[PDB]
């Protein structure tokens, strides 16, 4: 959490190596947060105020006292905001989606709702194209001048 | 005496180049330990700077 923060705080495009022109545009935040605790919250949000960008950016935050299937929602909420954002008023967006273990926990509970034949370790078959459509909502458009750039977090689990 | 005198002025000729090396040893020490006395000053206004501007960018943004 804190080398993401410390990107988001600190991550700028160079125009002096490129020759663009400065005309420098900030990044947009769309903060997605998918059963942090409230020690990470804190966190964030102290850092966001701190360094100034509560102002750019757009937080999505599930707690983890929240019911567990939101979780479901929440990245896409995220993205569908990135994508407005990003392609209709030219922003230069960066979406941080924290903690994709816990939105894949969060499907796994569902897919095991259902009896759906799993992959391995019990997580369902179609897994992949859920991250797909997930992270394949990311990148820049010809003719355009916005654009999404994700840092999703994983916690892998016997790491 | 005067024979005795320019014996111990010849030493000291000898006392007073070692009271010069001695003094120019003083100096070259302190020259500097006043410039690094005076950079710390600076680097210290400038830091203290710092913080003034992102106090001042961070009051007007809330
Ligand atoms: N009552 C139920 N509740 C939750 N999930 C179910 C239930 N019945 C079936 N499913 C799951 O959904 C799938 C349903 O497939 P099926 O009923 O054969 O055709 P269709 O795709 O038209 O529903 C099954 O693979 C099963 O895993």
């Amino acid at each position: 959490n804190e080398i993401a923060a410390q990107i988001a705080r600190q991550a700028t495009v160079r125009p002096d190596l490129s020759g663009e022109g400065e005309k420098e545009e900030p990044f947009a935040v769309v903060f997605a947060a998918m059963g942090i605790t409230q020690r990470e919250l804190s966190y964030f949000i102290q850092e966001f105020e701190r360094t100034g960008a509560l102002s750019r950016s757009v937080l999505f935050l599930n707690k983890a006292d929240d019911p567990t299937i939101e979780r479901i929602l929440t990245p896409r909420m995220a993205l569908t905001v990135a994508e407005y954002l990003a392609f209709e008023h030219d922003y230069h967006v960066l979406v941080i989606l924290t903690d994709m273990t816990n939105y894949c926990e969060a499907l796994r509970e569902i897919g095991a709702a259902r009896e759906e034949i799993p992959g391995r370790r019990g997580y369902p078959g179609y897994m992949y194209t859920d991250l797909a459509t997930i992270y394949e909502r990311a990148g820049v458009v010809e003719g355009k001048k916005g654009s999404v750039t994700q840092i999703p977090i994983l916690s892998m689990p016997d790491d | 005496s005067k024979l005795e005198a320019i014996l111990s002025q010849e030493v000291e000729a000898e006392i007073q180049a070692l009271l010069q090396e001695a003094e120019a040893k003083a100096e070259a020490v302190k020259r500097e330990a006043e410039e690094k006395a005076k950079a710390l000053l600076q680097a210290r206004e400038r830091a203290l700077e710092a913080q003034y501007r992102a106090a001042l960018r961070r009051a007007e943004s809330a």
